[PDB]
RNA sequence: AGCCAGAACCAGCCCUACUGCAUUAUCCUGUCGGGGGUCAAAAUCCGGCGGGCAACGAAGUGCAAGAGGGUCUUGGUGAAAUGAGCGGAGUAUUUGAGCUGGCACGGGCACGCACUCUUCUCCGUGAUGCUCCAUGUUGGCGA
RNA sequence: UUAGGGAUAUGUGGCGUCAAAACUUAUGGGCUCAUUCUCGAUACGUAAAGGGUGUUGGUGGCCACCGGCCCCGAAAAUGGAUGACGCUUAAGGCCAAUUAGUGAAUGCCCAUUAUUCCUUUGGUAAGGGCGGAAACGGAGAAAGUGUAGCCCUUCCGAUGUA
RNA sequence: AUCGAAUCGCCACCUACAAGACUGGAGCUUGCUCCCUCGAAGGCGCCAAGUAUAUUCAUGAUCACAAGACA
């Protein structure tokens, strides 16, 4: 409750762990990855593809920089992803992030396959989200 | 789409005086856009009527009359109106409407188109609906034949304003600008 | 005319209540010069 | 031909906060305006419409002019026109376009794959097909072709 | 922490949210008679008397009280944060709405004057600081 | 009706293009066709009698009279002016709306004006501090018309020839 | 050869023609009825050459001209 405590957010509702999201800036504009958590202190979101679908790392991101859609996949793996995780130092992976994200993608791909409409649900993580000649963004439900 | 003119009553009086211990209540039926045009209407016929004027005046009640339900009547109006040349001259027309409001105001925009005249130069005698024998002009009663039907020709149909274009494909409904 | 405020007209967007879905969102200009001068990510990613 | 305006005519309403709603004619006013009711559709009570904002159906039911709410009613359900309204591709348009108004992405989705599936039936069919009798420019000109290539080489 | 970006939070300001009471009668509804018209009967219309709330968006009648978005339109990141908003303590307090027992109001009281539903309450930080300036987070650029 | 600048909202005037605004609004009603200056269309500001079955209505008895738009009546000196182009299911003329018989106060655009915020300057200006508390984040602290203004806070005015 | 640049849908199914007092075809009751193409969509394209447990994507580290490119 208390604004210093870290637990404290204020992050809006449609941004929910287990809400699939389009990313909309950055080197992985217009794929869609899957809302893990959210960091301590209000911070960043964390999505992760999974790498296999469409190649989308364990990754921050911005909440206002993602459309949060209402379809969503039950989550319940460890998510022991700290802010540790994501500060270095002052092709090449470190040994241990490359296993957090085995140890992350298996549980996901499990958990969206015992889901219904599983099959369904891989093909929209694999799709690719533009926007077309024509189109007009501001009058759709997503 | 709904009558510009709403109908009110206003009942008033002359202020009691040592001459006048109990001044005679009048009743006023007027067409008006609001309540205080209604009572500069009445105080303006009490003046030329009763030679009372408005500073030594009583308003005791000032309301509007409900329309009825929608049914489709036919209107006798009874009305007047002034110009220079001509004079004061009196009219009484037939109109086909759903409430006296909307015949009142029927009358008024046509008044305006045929002869110039404008609001506050006009006084409505009377207004009320008539059965459909005693109907007179033709252009009115062609309206009563229980088989009437007519088809729409020459229609202007616009889009949706959510769907409008500048630039469309000939054949086709593909817009190529907006 | 006041030049401090633009006027921009977007495809597809004809009305009031569309353009105010728009309020607060970010507009770039692109164009180019003559000469190749500094970037963001001059030194991060010098493709850019 | 031309649906003319009447008593007991069916209309659907253009534009305006009831737009793409059905309704039957009960009273004319004049050559402008017409009484609308609809007893089995929610927002249609008795109201007036603009003749500008109508668009006249193919179907009459027979009643006098300003009827009553319980002969309209019975008039309607014996008809039986809503139910043929129901079955036309008009009408399946309509619904169709309320129905893509209100959609998810994962519904676009699905739409998508479903017409790209459907595209690529398509055009394996159409290639069997002109196997089979050449209409394709490539298989006019290889037709075209084969007698030349016949001689010489 | 120099320069240039992005996001968050606090104070202020500016927008959009969330709203009840009165009044309906020249009205609503059922019969009877008339009048009307049709191929027959209904309606528009008038007069008798029986009831009444047109009450899901019924009036477009009068008066209304009910946190989400901006701040490259401001200042800041707690160097005295005065807060219904930050803290401590409990669960009750008292605002209305229904329903209750002298004078007023009209020719009975629609409920003026005096003595069950519905909501959060009480307490706190002076300047031995007269004035000014010095305090976040994440990248880009600068070795 | 005017200090130097932002934001919000208005006045007169507008919303087919020139030219910001109905990307040519309405789920409002009437009326009007004009062929060598010519239908008409922002006041102040630069044509009359008399005629017309052209078309639309009104009064009284198919008639006589009174209206609305339009047409004759209407003839000068460089080529030229609703400001130009153009407009006729108007972009004209009279009336009336605000997203429309749905169910509740403000469609939109533009000022050296109004409200509000920041800074300057001047007042018939209005308050407060100025015996160095002590110790040891930084410095300063003047009894003062006028300054690089002794230092803070507050309110109101600001154009101008001779 | 200077040259880095702004632009971000493709088609040998649109890329033929007329009308809007009227328009798929019949009737005769000429404004209704009946038939069926049902009279309000150019085709594709948007990440497996196609609807199916196939498959490399990271360190380009949280926005920045798309660090890509003419399907
Ligand atoms: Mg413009
Ligand atoms: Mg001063
Ligand atoms: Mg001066
Ligand atoms: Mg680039
Ligand atoms: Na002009």
């Amino acid at each position: 409750v208390s604004r210093k405590s870290p637990e404290y957010t204020t992050l809006r509702k449609s941004c929910a762990p287990g809400a699939i999201a389009i990313i909309l800036a950055g080197r992985f504009r217009g794929r869609r990855a899957v809302i893990l958590k959210q960091l301590p202190h209000n911070g960043p979101l964390v999505v992760s593809g999974p790498m296999k679908y469409n190649g989308v790392p364990i990754r921050r991101i911005d909440s206002r920089y993602v459309i949060a859609t209402s379809t969503t996949v039950d989550i319940s793996s460890v998510d022991t992803a700290p802010i540790t995780a994501e500060v270095f130092q002052r092709t090449l992976v470190s040994d241990a992030r490359a296993q957090l994200q085995k140890k992350i993608d298996a549980a996901l791909i499990a958990a969206i396959k015992k889901d219904a409409q599983g099959k369904e649900k891989a093909g929209y993580l694999r799709s690719v989200f533009t926007v077309k000649p024509g189109d007009a963004p501001h009058r759709w439900n997503w | 789409v709904k009558p510009h003119l709403r109908h009110y009553q206003v009942v008033g009086r002359e202020s009691p005086s040592e001459k006048n211990p109990e001044p005679t209540v009048y009743k006023f039926e007027v067409f008006a856009p609001n309540f205080v045009v209604a009572k500069s209407r009445f105080w303006r016929m009490m003046r030329v009527k009763n030679k009372v004027k408005a500073t030594h005046g009583d308003v005791l009640s000032c309301k509007v009359v409900k329309d009825a339900k929608l049914v489709a009547r036919n209107y006798l109006v009874d009305i007047a109106y002034y110009s220079q040349r001509c004079g004061y001259t009196r009219m009484v027309k037939e109109f086909r409407d759903v409430s006296k409001t909307g015949a009142v105001s029927q009358a008024y925009h046509d008044l305006a188109s045929r002869h110039r005249a404008r609001y506050h130069n006009i006084e409505v005698l009377n207004v009320k609906s008539i059965p459909d024998h005693e109907v007179k002009h033709l252009s009115i009663a062609q309206y009563h034949a229980p088989n009437l039907s007519f088809p729409l020709l020459q229609r202007r149909t616009k889009a949706t304003r959510k769907d409008r274009a500048i630039f469309v494909k000939k054949n086709t409904k593909r817009a190529v600008v907006a | 005319q006041t030049k401090q405020t633009a006027l921009v007209r977007v495809e597809n967007v004809n009305t009031r209540e569309d353009a105010t879905w728009y309020v607060g969102k970010r507009v770039c200009y692109v164009y180019h010069g003559k000469k190749v001068k500094r970037c963001v990510r001059w030194s991060k990613a010098p493709a850019r | 031909k031309s649906h003319y305006i009447c008593a007991g005519r069916l209309v659907r309403i253009l534009r305006g906060p009831r737009q793409d709603r059905v309704g039957v004619i009960v009273d004319i006013v004049d050559a402008n305006r017409v009484l609308v009711e609809n007893p089995e559709d929610a927002k249609m009570w008795r109201h007036v419409q603009n003749l500008k904002n109508v668009e006249p159906l193919k179907y009459c039911v027979s009643v006098s002019r300003n009827c009553s709410a319980k002969a309209l009613k019975d008039a309607l359900a014996s008809s039986k026109a809503l139910e043929k309204y129901a079955k036309t591709r008009t009408a399946a348009r309509v619904e169709a376009k309320k129905a893509c108004a209100v959609s998810t992405d994962f519904e676009r989705y699905q739409l998508r794959v479903a017409r790209r599936s459907r595209a690529h039936w398509a055009r394996k069919v159409f290639d069997e097909k002109d196997a089979k009798t050449p209409v394709s420019w490539h298989k006019v000109a290889l037709k075209k072709m084969l007698k030349k290539a016949a001689k010489m080489d």
